[PDB]
């Protein structure tokens, strides 16, 4: 009966992930009881949709249109995070797992000042191919010193000119959870980059910090898209558990067990997988 | 009146004069001048939010050397 699951597989594969994410679901059975005494409808069915997939999980382990999935996770975070300043005017859940802050830099190559912009961030866009590469390629292309020139020149203040001027991000303040957003798509007309990033186990961003940091990350969700066009296709999500130690291979209405080595040799770039890696979740070790 | 950044496709970054009154339509129409990419298929995130088509850049606090993101939509069912 569940032939029906596929149809949201994108709202699945986000809730897949949500629901393994670290803290997740302590802080909204924490709200739920927030607005449980308090007498909204997001957090109540969060609650309910957690409590079935307990029960379910329980039972395994004991008796064996179409839509963008980072756009669903985006929807679902920010609609808990409006309940939760409105219940505030505990209430941090999201700016806690999954908020960062970036420190934007441009040096004018005229007068070689400094300006500084500060932005938050819930995730972290990055290409996927230039226009075999890793991850660490694709966080230098968002991060490293870019240099804008020719018609896009920069508009520098001290110079009251044009000038050509270098760009850099740095890492301030950290989430709990990194998502990579992969950019698997390209423009000349539209179509889909097949072909994935060498994605590690593990990421530490000290190389685009503003600080010195010690804080590793380990990968523990994938989000995959399978299709040759970027207008329809099908989400499957993995999740580490952290049993503790395999990857959960969710497939609409089945669940697969599997090892680390054999889901990290399955998203190799030489074996030209068909699920396509769109998310990547990294938590703080 | 004032200049932002656009993180594109690949990267890249571009720059582009705006209004605080523009709107996102308006500014997705300058992001396919420079680009190539049709506004219905353009998505745009700024400071972790996605900014709404009928907004204005000031509805969203969008300064200069303010930066966008622009992704696309990959559709699954
Ligand atoms: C078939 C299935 C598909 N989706 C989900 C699911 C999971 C989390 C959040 C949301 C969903 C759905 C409702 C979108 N759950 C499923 N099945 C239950 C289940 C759960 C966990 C395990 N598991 C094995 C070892 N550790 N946990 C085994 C079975
Ligand atoms: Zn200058």
């Amino acid at each position: 009966g569940l032939n029906n699951l596929g149809n949201t597989s994108y709202l699945n594969s986000i809730l897949q992930v949500l629901y393994f994410c670290p803290g997740f679901k302590s802080g909204v059975k924490h709200l739920f009881n927030i607005i449980s005494r308090k007498k909204y409808e997001l957090i109540c069915s969060l609650q309910s949709l957690i409590i079935s997939v307990e029960q379910l999980q329980a039972s395994f382990l004991l008796n064996p249109l179409q839509h963008d999935a980072q756009e669903v996770l985006q929807c679902i975070l920010g609609n808990i995070q409006e309940t939760c300043q409105l219940l505030k005017k505990g209430f941090e859940l999201v700016e806690k797992l999954f908020q960062g802050q970036l420190v934007l830099r441009t040096r004018c190559l005229e007068c070689e000042s400094l300006t500084e912009r500060r932005e938050d961030f819930q995730d972290i866009s990055v290409p996927v191919q230039e226009d075999m590469k890793t991850l660490r390629w694709a966080i230098s292309q968002f991060a490293s010193v870019e240099r804008i020139v020719g018609e896009d020149k920069y508009f520098c203040e001290n110079c009251h000119h044009y000038t050509e001027a270098e760009r850099s991000l740095l890492f301030d303040k950290m989430p709990e959870v990194i998502t990579i957003h992969l950019k698997c798509f390209a423009a000349s007309g539209l179509s889909k980059i097949n072909t994935p990033l060498l994605t590690p186990l593990k990421l530490s961003l000290e190389e685009w910090s503003t600080k010195p940091t010690n804080d590793s990350y380990g990968l523990f969700a994938v989000v995959m898209h399978s299709g040759i066009t970027i207008s329809s296709g099908h989400y499957t999500a993995s999740v580490k558990v952290t049993y503790e130690g395999k990857w959960l291979l969710f497939d609409d209405s089945e669940v697969k067990v599997t090892e680390e080595k054999d889901f990290l040799n399955s998203l190799s770039p030489s074996t030209s997988p068909t699920s396509t890696p769109y998310l990547l979740f990294y938590k703080k070790l | 009146s004032m200049q932002i950044f656009v993180k594109t496709l690949t990267g890249k970054t571009i720059t582009l004069e705006v209004e605080p009154s523009d709107t996102i339509e308006n500014v997705k129409a300058k992001i396919q001048d420079k680009e190539g990419i049709p506004p219905d298929q353009q998505r745009l995130i700024f400071a972790g939010k996605q900014l709404e088509d009928g907004r204005t850049l000031s509805d969203y606090n969008i300064q200069k050397e303010s930066t966008l993101h622009l992704v696309l939509r990959l559709r699954g069912g």
